[PDB]
Protein backbone atom coordinates (compact mmCIF):
# COMPACT_ATOMS: atom_id res chain seq x y z
CA UNK A 1 0.00 0.00 0.00
CA UNK A 2 1.58 3.23 -1.25
CA UNK A 3 -0.44 5.07 1.45
CA UNK A 4 1.67 3.32 4.17
CA UNK A 5 5.04 4.40 2.79
CA UNK A 6 5.34 7.75 4.59
CA UNK A 7 4.53 6.08 7.95
CA UNK A 8 7.42 3.71 7.37
CA UNK A 9 9.64 6.70 6.43
CA UNK A 10 8.64 8.50 9.63
CA UNK A 11 9.52 5.49 11.75
CA UNK A 12 12.92 4.88 10.17
CA UNK A 13 13.76 8.61 10.42
CA UNK A 14 12.80 8.69 14.11
CA UNK A 15 14.82 5.56 14.98
CA UNK A 16 18.21 6.37 13.50
CA UNK B 1 0.23 25.16 10.17
CA UNK B 2 0.42 23.57 6.68
CA UNK B 3 -1.07 25.70 3.89
CA UNK B 4 -1.41 24.72 0.23
CA UNK B 5 -1.83 27.41 -2.37
CA UNK B 6 -2.70 26.47 -5.96
CA UNK B 7 -2.31 28.29 -9.24
CA UNK B 8 -5.32 30.12 -10.67
CA UNK B 9 -8.18 29.12 -12.94
CA UNK B 10 -7.38 28.24 -16.54
CA UNK B 11 -9.20 27.77 -19.80
CA UNK B 12 -7.65 25.04 -21.95
CA UNK B 13 -8.42 24.01 -25.54
CA UNK B 14 -9.48 20.43 -26.22
CA UNK B 15 -6.47 18.19 -26.82
CA UNK B 16 -4.11 20.46 -24.87
CA UNK B 17 -2.22 19.74 -21.69
CA UNK B 18 -2.66 21.57 -18.37
CA UNK B 19 -0.19 22.02 -15.50
CA UNK B 20 -1.60 22.94 -12.08
CA UNK B 21 0.78 23.88 -9.27
CA UNK B 22 0.48 23.49 -5.49
CA UNK B 23 2.91 25.36 -3.22
CA UNK B 24 3.16 24.23 0.39
CA UNK B 25 4.25 26.12 3.43
CA UNK B 26 4.32 25.48 7.14
CA UNK B 27 5.34 21.83 7.27
CA UNK B 28 7.85 19.26 6.04
CA UNK B 29 7.44 18.83 2.27
CA UNK B 30 9.62 15.88 1.35
CA UNK B 31 8.34 13.09 3.54
CA UNK B 32 4.57 13.53 3.34
CA UNK B 33 2.27 12.29 0.61
CA UNK B 34 0.63 14.85 -1.72
CA UNK B 35 -2.39 13.84 -3.84
CA UNK B 36 -4.57 15.40 -6.52
CA UNK B 37 -8.37 15.04 -6.35
CA UNK B 38 -10.81 16.53 -8.85
CA UNK B 39 -14.48 17.37 -8.81
CA UNK B 40 -16.45 17.84 -12.03
CA UNK B 41 -19.49 20.15 -12.01
CA UNK B 42 -22.25 18.59 -9.91
CA UNK B 43 -20.26 15.39 -9.40
CA UNK B 44 -18.37 13.77 -6.51
CA UNK B 45 -14.68 13.68 -5.62
CA UNK B 46 -12.32 11.59 -7.68
CA UNK B 47 -8.79 10.60 -6.57
CA UNK B 48 -6.30 10.97 -9.47
CA UNK B 49 -2.91 10.13 -8.00
CA UNK B 50 -0.18 11.26 -5.66
CA UNK B 51 3.54 11.67 -5.09
CA UNK B 52 5.96 11.18 -2.20
CA UNK B 53 8.56 13.80 -3.03
CA UNK B 54 11.64 12.39 -1.22
CA UNK B 55 11.40 9.11 -3.01
CA UNK B 56 10.05 10.34 -6.36
CA UNK B 57 7.42 7.65 -6.01
CA UNK B 58 4.19 8.32 -7.85
CA UNK B 59 0.95 6.40 -7.63
CA UNK B 60 -1.70 7.03 -10.30
CA UNK B 61 -5.31 5.85 -10.54
CA UNK B 62 -5.52 3.36 -13.45
CA UNK B 63 -8.11 5.64 -15.15
CA UNK B 64 -5.42 8.32 -15.57
CA UNK B 65 -2.30 6.22 -16.01
CA UNK B 66 -0.74 7.26 -19.32
CA UNK B 67 -2.33 10.69 -19.30
CA UNK B 68 -1.08 12.18 -16.00
CA UNK B 69 2.29 13.16 -14.50
CA UNK B 70 2.73 14.29 -10.89
CA UNK B 71 6.04 15.82 -9.89
CA UNK B 72 7.50 17.57 -6.88
CA UNK B 73 10.24 20.18 -6.47
CA UNK B 74 11.72 20.36 -2.96
CA UNK B 75 13.61 23.56 -3.81
CA UNK B 76 10.30 25.45 -3.89
CA UNK B 77 8.08 23.01 -1.95
CA UNK B 78 5.82 22.83 -5.00
CA UNK B 79 3.98 19.87 -6.50
CA UNK B 80 2.65 19.79 -10.03
CA UNK B 81 -0.13 17.94 -11.83
CA UNK B 82 0.04 17.56 -15.62
CA UNK B 83 -3.06 16.24 -17.35
CA UNK B 84 -2.78 15.66 -21.12
CA UNK B 85 -5.15 15.16 -24.06
CA UNK B 86 -7.86 17.24 -22.40
CA UNK B 87 -11.52 16.65 -23.17
CA UNK B 88 -14.71 18.42 -22.03
CA UNK B 89 -15.22 15.82 -19.31
CA UNK B 90 -11.94 16.99 -17.73
CA UNK B 91 -13.59 20.33 -16.83
CA UNK B 92 -13.40 20.27 -13.03
CA UNK B 93 -12.04 21.85 -9.92
CA UNK B 94 -8.67 20.23 -9.24
CA UNK B 95 -7.47 20.12 -5.62
CA UNK B 96 -4.17 19.22 -4.14
CA UNK B 97 -4.37 17.49 -0.81
CA UNK B 98 -1.72 16.52 1.68
CA UNK B 99 -1.96 13.82 4.32
CA UNK B 100 -2.43 14.91 7.90
CA UNK B 101 -0.26 14.10 10.89
CA UNK B 102 -1.00 13.23 14.48
CA UNK B 103 4.36 14.12 13.37
CA UNK B 104 3.22 10.64 12.34
CA UNK B 105 1.44 10.69 8.92
CA UNK B 106 -2.18 9.52 8.82
CA UNK B 107 -2.73 8.83 5.07
CA UNK B 108 -6.11 10.65 4.92
CA UNK B 109 -6.13 14.16 3.47
CA UNK B 110 -6.13 16.79 6.22
CA UNK B 111 -4.78 19.71 4.22
CA UNK B 112 -6.42 20.95 1.03
CA UNK B 113 -5.55 23.63 -1.47
CA UNK B 114 -8.23 26.14 -2.47
CA UNK B 115 -8.91 24.36 -5.82
CA UNK B 116 -8.16 25.31 -9.41
CA UNK B 117 -11.01 25.45 -11.97
CA UNK B 118 -9.79 24.05 -15.28
CA UNK B 119 -12.34 24.67 -18.07
CA UNK B 120 -11.78 22.67 -21.25
CA UNK B 121 -13.45 24.59 -24.07
CA UNK B 122 -12.97 26.18 -27.46
CA UNK B 123 -14.98 29.26 -26.40
CA UNK B 124 -13.56 32.76 -26.26
CA UNK B 125 -13.97 35.24 -23.42
CA UNK B 126 -17.30 37.02 -23.76
CA UNK B 127 -19.29 39.32 -21.49
CA UNK B 128 -23.00 38.61 -20.91
CA UNK B 129 -26.05 40.50 -22.04
CA UNK B 130 -28.32 41.26 -19.10
CA UNK B 131 -32.02 41.14 -19.83
CA UNK B 132 -34.90 41.94 -17.45
CA UNK B 133 -37.41 39.39 -16.22
CA UNK B 134 -40.19 41.92 -15.73
CA UNK B 135 -42.76 41.40 -12.92
CA UNK B 136 -49.84 39.56 -3.26
CA UNK B 137 -46.32 38.54 -4.21
CA UNK B 138 -44.54 39.34 -7.49
CA UNK B 139 -41.43 37.75 -8.99
CA UNK B 140 -38.90 39.60 -11.06
CA UNK B 141 -35.33 38.96 -12.11
CA UNK B 142 -32.47 39.21 -14.55
CA UNK B 143 -31.29 36.79 -17.22
CA UNK B 144 -27.51 36.94 -17.62
CA UNK B 145 -26.99 35.37 -21.01
CA UNK B 146 -24.01 34.12 -23.08
CA UNK B 147 -20.82 34.65 -21.12
CA UNK B 148 -17.52 32.82 -20.81
CA UNK B 149 -15.76 31.67 -18.72
CA UNK B 150 -17.23 31.26 -15.23
CA UNK B 151 -17.94 32.92 -12.87
CA UNK B 152 -20.52 35.70 -12.77
CA UNK B 153 -21.76 37.23 -9.57
CA UNK B 154 -25.08 39.00 -9.09
CA UNK B 155 -26.40 41.21 -6.30
CA UNK B 156 -29.62 43.24 -5.99
CA UNK B 157 -29.84 46.93 -5.08
CA UNK B 158 -26.07 47.05 -4.49
CA UNK B 159 -26.32 44.30 -1.93
CA UNK B 160 -29.16 45.87 0.07
CA UNK B 161 -31.71 43.31 -1.12
CA UNK B 162 -30.99 39.66 -0.18
CA UNK B 163 -34.27 38.41 1.31
CA UNK B 164 -36.10 36.27 -1.24
CA UNK B 165 -33.22 36.43 -3.77
CA UNK B 166 -32.35 33.27 -5.68
CA UNK B 167 -29.35 33.18 -7.97
CA UNK B 168 -29.23 29.98 -9.98
CA UNK B 169 -26.22 27.87 -10.97
CA UNK B 170 -24.99 28.60 -14.47
CA UNK B 171 -25.96 26.35 -17.31
CA UNK B 172 -23.64 25.52 -20.22
CA UNK B 173 -25.36 26.11 -23.57
CA UNK B 174 -24.81 24.31 -26.87
CA UNK B 175 -22.66 27.31 -27.97
CA UNK B 176 -20.21 26.65 -25.14
CA UNK B 177 -21.30 29.90 -23.44
CA UNK B 178 -22.90 30.01 -19.99
CA UNK B 179 -26.16 31.60 -18.87
CA UNK B 180 -27.70 32.17 -15.49
CA UNK B 181 -30.65 33.86 -13.94
CA UNK B 182 -31.26 35.63 -10.66
CA UNK B 183 -34.77 36.27 -9.28
CA UNK B 184 -36.36 37.93 -6.29
CA UNK B 185 -39.89 37.96 -4.93
CA UNK B 186 -41.33 41.20 -3.58
CA UNK B 187 -44.71 42.63 -2.53
CA UNK B 188 -46.93 43.48 -5.54
CA UNK B 189 -47.80 46.69 -3.75
CA UNK B 190 -44.11 47.68 -3.82
CA UNK B 191 -43.74 47.66 -7.62
CA UNK B 192 -44.89 51.21 -8.14
CA UNK B 193 -42.77 52.71 -5.40
CA UNK B 194 -39.58 50.67 -5.00
CA UNK B 195 -36.72 50.34 -7.50
CA UNK B 196 -35.19 46.93 -8.24
CA UNK B 197 -31.75 46.79 -9.85
CA UNK B 198 -29.66 43.72 -10.57
CA UNK B 199 -25.92 44.25 -10.36
CA UNK B 200 -24.06 41.80 -12.54
CA UNK B 201 -20.29 41.41 -12.46
CA UNK B 202 -18.29 39.34 -14.93
CA UNK B 203 -14.65 40.11 -14.16
CA UNK B 204 -13.00 38.36 -17.22
CA UNK B 205 -14.87 40.59 -19.64
CA UNK B 206 -15.08 43.65 -17.32
CA UNK B 207 -18.86 43.57 -17.73
CA UNK B 208 -20.34 45.45 -14.80
CA UNK B 209 -24.00 46.15 -15.49
CA UNK B 210 -26.69 47.56 -13.22
CA UNK B 211 -30.02 46.77 -14.84
CA UNK B 212 -33.24 48.35 -13.55
CA UNK B 213 -36.06 45.87 -13.80
CA UNK B 214 -39.45 47.49 -14.26
CA UNK B 215 -43.06 46.31 -14.92
CA UNK C 1 -10.61 -1.66 -7.41
CA UNK C 2 -12.63 -1.25 -4.22
CA UNK C 3 -16.05 0.24 -4.89
CA UNK C 4 -17.53 2.27 -2.02
CA UNK C 5 -21.32 2.52 -1.95
CA UNK C 6 -23.00 5.34 -0.02
CA UNK C 7 -26.71 4.72 -0.04
CA UNK C 8 -28.99 6.58 0.16
CA UNK C 9 -27.41 9.48 -1.72
CA UNK C 10 -29.64 12.00 0.17
CA UNK C 11 -30.98 11.93 3.70
CA UNK C 12 -33.64 14.44 4.72
CA UNK C 13 -33.35 15.00 8.48
CA UNK C 14 -34.43 17.54 11.10
CA UNK C 15 -32.11 19.77 13.08
CA UNK C 16 -31.21 18.03 16.37
CA UNK C 17 -31.80 14.55 14.93
CA UNK C 18 -29.18 11.78 14.96
CA UNK C 19 -27.76 10.89 11.50
CA UNK C 20 -26.16 7.64 10.48
CA UNK C 21 -24.43 7.47 7.09
CA UNK C 22 -23.38 4.13 5.65
CA UNK C 23 -20.36 3.29 3.47
CA UNK C 24 -20.16 -0.27 2.18
CA UNK C 25 -17.05 -1.56 0.45
CA UNK C 26 -17.00 -4.23 -2.26
CA UNK C 27 -14.13 -5.98 -0.44
CA UNK C 28 -12.44 -5.68 2.95
CA UNK C 29 -10.62 -2.39 3.44
CA UNK C 30 -7.01 -3.00 4.52
CA UNK C 31 -6.22 -1.94 8.10
CA UNK C 32 -9.50 -0.01 8.32
CA UNK C 33 -8.05 2.79 6.23
CA UNK C 34 -11.35 4.56 5.73
CA UNK C 35 -11.82 8.35 5.98
CA UNK C 36 -14.85 10.64 6.00
CA UNK C 37 -14.98 14.18 4.62
CA UNK C 38 -17.52 17.00 4.75
CA UNK C 39 -17.99 19.42 1.86
CA UNK C 40 -20.10 22.58 1.65
CA UNK C 41 -20.87 24.37 -1.68
CA UNK C 42 -17.96 26.53 -2.80
CA UNK C 43 -15.47 24.96 -0.39
CA UNK C 44 -12.79 22.28 -0.40
CA UNK C 45 -13.58 19.06 1.49
CA UNK C 46 -12.63 18.83 5.16
CA UNK C 47 -11.37 15.70 6.95
CA UNK C 48 -13.65 14.51 9.79
CA UNK C 49 -12.54 10.92 10.50
CA UNK C 50 -9.55 8.80 9.50
CA UNK C 51 -8.63 5.19 10.17
CA UNK C 52 -12.39 4.45 10.44
CA UNK C 53 -12.74 5.95 13.92
CA UNK C 54 -10.04 8.55 14.66
CA UNK C 55 -10.95 12.25 14.80
CA UNK C 56 -8.47 15.05 14.02
CA UNK C 57 -8.10 17.75 16.64
CA UNK C 58 -10.49 20.50 15.93
CA UNK C 59 -13.22 18.20 14.63
CA UNK C 60 -16.40 18.25 16.73
CA UNK C 61 -16.90 15.10 18.84
CA UNK C 62 -20.50 14.90 17.65
CA UNK C 63 -18.95 13.23 14.57
CA UNK C 64 -17.94 9.61 15.17
CA UNK C 65 -16.81 6.86 12.87
CA UNK C 66 -17.27 3.17 13.38
CA UNK C 67 -17.08 -0.12 11.58
CA UNK C 68 -14.50 -2.41 10.06
CA UNK C 69 -13.95 -4.67 7.10
CA UNK C 70 -16.63 -3.81 4.57
CA UNK C 71 -19.17 -1.88 6.69
CA UNK C 72 -18.47 1.62 7.93
CA UNK C 73 -20.71 4.26 9.48
CA UNK C 74 -20.38 7.99 10.17
CA UNK C 75 -22.66 9.01 13.02
CA UNK C 76 -23.60 12.61 13.76
CA UNK C 77 -25.06 12.48 17.24
CA UNK C 78 -27.15 15.64 16.97
CA UNK C 79 -27.41 17.65 13.74
CA UNK C 80 -26.41 21.31 14.03
CA UNK C 81 -27.39 23.76 11.25
CA UNK C 82 -23.86 23.70 9.82
CA UNK C 83 -23.98 19.85 9.55
CA UNK C 84 -26.29 19.98 6.54
CA UNK C 85 -23.69 19.32 3.87
CA UNK C 86 -22.31 16.51 1.65
CA UNK C 87 -20.28 13.67 3.22
CA UNK C 88 -17.84 11.44 1.35
CA UNK C 89 -16.14 8.25 2.40
CA UNK C 90 -12.71 7.27 1.05
CA UNK C 91 -10.66 4.13 1.37
CA UNK C 92 -6.87 4.24 1.21
CA UNK C 93 -6.13 0.64 2.21
CA UNK C 94 -4.82 -0.17 -1.29
CA UNK C 95 -2.65 1.97 -3.56
CA UNK C 96 -5.72 2.68 -5.71
CA UNK C 97 -7.69 4.99 -3.42
CA UNK C 98 -11.39 5.48 -4.12
CA UNK C 99 -14.24 7.71 -2.90
CA UNK C 100 -17.91 6.96 -2.36
CA UNK C 101 -20.35 8.97 -4.45
CA UNK C 102 -21.35 11.09 -1.44
CA UNK C 103 -24.45 11.57 0.70
CA UNK C 104 -26.15 14.90 0.99
CA UNK C 105 -27.69 15.57 4.40
CA UNK C 106 -30.54 18.00 3.77
CA UNK C 107 -33.06 19.72 5.99
CA UNK C 108 -36.46 18.05 6.21
CA UNK C 109 -39.41 20.42 6.23
CA UNK C 110 -43.08 20.40 5.33
CA UNK C 111 -44.13 19.96 1.73
CA UNK C 112 -44.41 23.22 -0.18
CA UNK C 113 -45.79 23.37 -3.72
CA UNK C 114 -43.95 25.60 -6.17
CA UNK C 115 -45.16 29.11 -6.98
CA UNK C 116 -44.87 29.31 -10.76
CA UNK C 117 -44.06 32.36 -12.83
CA UNK C 118 -43.52 32.72 -16.59
CA UNK C 119 -41.56 35.55 -18.25
CA UNK C 120 -41.73 36.44 -21.94
CA UNK C 121 -38.56 37.61 -23.69
CA UNK C 122 -37.55 41.21 -23.10
CA UNK C 123 -37.91 43.75 -25.87
CA UNK C 124 -34.14 44.29 -25.61
CA UNK C 125 -33.35 40.65 -26.33
CA UNK C 126 -35.89 40.41 -29.16
CA UNK C 127 -34.19 43.38 -30.84
CA UNK C 128 -31.02 41.32 -31.04
CA UNK C 129 -32.63 38.37 -32.86
CA UNK C 130 -33.18 35.82 -30.04
CA UNK C 131 -36.01 34.94 -27.66
CA UNK C 132 -35.53 33.37 -24.23
CA UNK C 133 -38.62 32.47 -22.25
CA UNK C 134 -38.10 31.77 -18.56
CA UNK C 135 -40.20 29.71 -16.18
CA UNK C 136 -39.56 30.03 -12.42
CA UNK C 137 -40.68 27.42 -9.85
CA UNK C 138 -40.18 29.20 -6.54
CA UNK C 139 -39.79 27.95 -2.94
CA UNK C 140 -40.85 24.32 -3.09
CA UNK C 141 -40.04 21.17 -1.08
CA UNK C 142 -39.04 18.40 -1.65
CA UNK C 143 -36.46 18.96 -4.39
CA UNK C 144 -38.03 16.72 -7.03
CA UNK C 145 -39.98 18.74 -9.60
CA UNK C 146 -40.58 18.62 -13.29
CA UNK C 147 -41.17 21.28 -15.90
CA UNK C 148 -42.30 20.77 -19.49
CA UNK C 149 -42.53 23.48 -22.11
CA UNK C 150 -45.42 23.56 -24.55
CA UNK C 151 -45.64 25.89 -27.50
CA UNK C 152 -49.08 25.93 -29.12
CA UNK C 153 -49.58 22.70 -27.22
CA UNK C 154 -46.55 21.02 -28.73
CA UNK C 155 -44.18 19.46 -26.15
CA UNK C 156 -40.67 20.92 -26.58
CA UNK C 157 -37.42 18.99 -26.44
CA UNK C 158 -33.79 20.00 -26.65
CA UNK C 159 -34.29 23.76 -26.61
CA UNK C 160 -34.36 24.35 -22.84
CA UNK C 161 -32.04 24.17 -19.88
CA UNK C 162 -32.65 24.31 -16.17
CA UNK C 163 -30.99 24.59 -12.86
CA UNK C 164 -31.86 24.35 -9.18
CA UNK C 165 -30.65 26.41 -6.22
CA UNK C 166 -29.04 24.94 -3.12
CA UNK C 167 -31.48 24.44 -0.25
CA UNK C 168 -32.33 27.85 1.20
CA UNK C 169 -30.58 28.50 4.48
CA UNK C 170 -33.63 30.30 5.96
CA UNK C 171 -36.75 28.43 4.76
CA UNK C 172 -35.20 25.13 3.57
CA UNK C 173 -36.89 25.28 0.16
CA UNK C 174 -35.56 24.93 -3.40
CA UNK C 175 -36.21 26.97 -6.51
CA UNK C 176 -35.79 25.98 -10.19
CA UNK C 177 -35.54 28.04 -13.33
CA UNK C 178 -35.91 26.79 -16.89
CA UNK C 179 -35.09 28.76 -20.01
CA UNK C 180 -36.52 28.03 -23.45
CA UNK C 181 -34.59 29.64 -26.33
CA UNK C 182 -35.60 30.16 -29.97
CA UNK C 183 -34.52 32.49 -32.74
CA UNK C 184 -36.75 35.57 -32.96
CA UNK C 185 -38.11 34.30 -36.28
CA UNK C 186 -39.10 30.95 -34.79
CA UNK C 187 -40.52 32.63 -31.66
CA UNK C 188 -42.78 34.68 -33.95
CA UNK C 189 -44.31 31.59 -35.62
CA UNK C 190 -46.17 30.57 -32.45
CA UNK C 191 -48.79 32.06 -30.16
CA UNK C 192 -49.08 30.28 -26.79
CA UNK C 193 -45.98 29.69 -24.63
CA UNK C 194 -46.63 27.57 -21.58
CA UNK C 195 -44.78 25.80 -18.84
CA UNK C 196 -46.34 22.87 -17.06
CA UNK C 197 -45.16 21.94 -13.57
CA UNK C 198 -45.44 18.68 -11.62
CA UNK C 199 -44.51 18.33 -7.91
CA UNK C 200 -45.50 16.24 -4.90
CA UNK C 201 -47.26 19.24 -3.37
CA UNK C 202 -49.54 19.64 -6.40
CA UNK C 203 -52.54 17.38 -6.85
CA UNK C 204 -52.54 18.09 -10.60
CA UNK C 205 -50.06 19.88 -12.91
CA UNK C 206 -49.92 23.69 -12.84
CA UNK C 207 -49.60 25.53 -16.13
CA UNK C 208 -48.55 29.14 -16.57
CA UNK C 209 -48.79 30.60 -20.05
CA UNK C 210 -48.85 33.76 -22.10
CA UNK C 211 -49.93 34.68 -25.61
CA UNK C 212 -47.12 36.24 -27.63
CA UNK C 213 -47.64 39.91 -28.27
CA UNK C 214 -50.23 40.74 -25.60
Amino acid sequence: NWFDITNWLWYIKKKK
Amino acid sequence: QVQLVQSGAEVKRPGSSVTVSCKASGGSFSTYALSWVRQAPGRGLEWMGGVIPLLTITNYAPRFQGRITITADRSTSTAYLELNSLRPEDTAVYYCAREGTTGKPIGAFAHWGQGTLVTVSSASTKGPSVFPLAPGTAALGCLVKDYFPEPVTVSWNSGALTSGVHTFPAVLQSSGLYSLSSVVTVPSSSLGTQTYICNVNHKPSNTKVDKKVEP
Amino acid sequence: EIVLTQSPGTQSLSPGERATLSCRASQSVGNNKLAWYQQRPGQAPRLLIYGASSRPSGVADRFSGSGSGTDFTLTISRLEPEDFAVYYCQQYGQSLSTFGQGTKVEVKRTVAAPSVFIFPPSDEQLKSGTASVVCLLNNFYPREAKVQWKVDNALQSGNSQESVTEQDSKDSTYSLSSTLTLSKADYEKHKVYACEVTHQGLSSPVTKSFNRGE
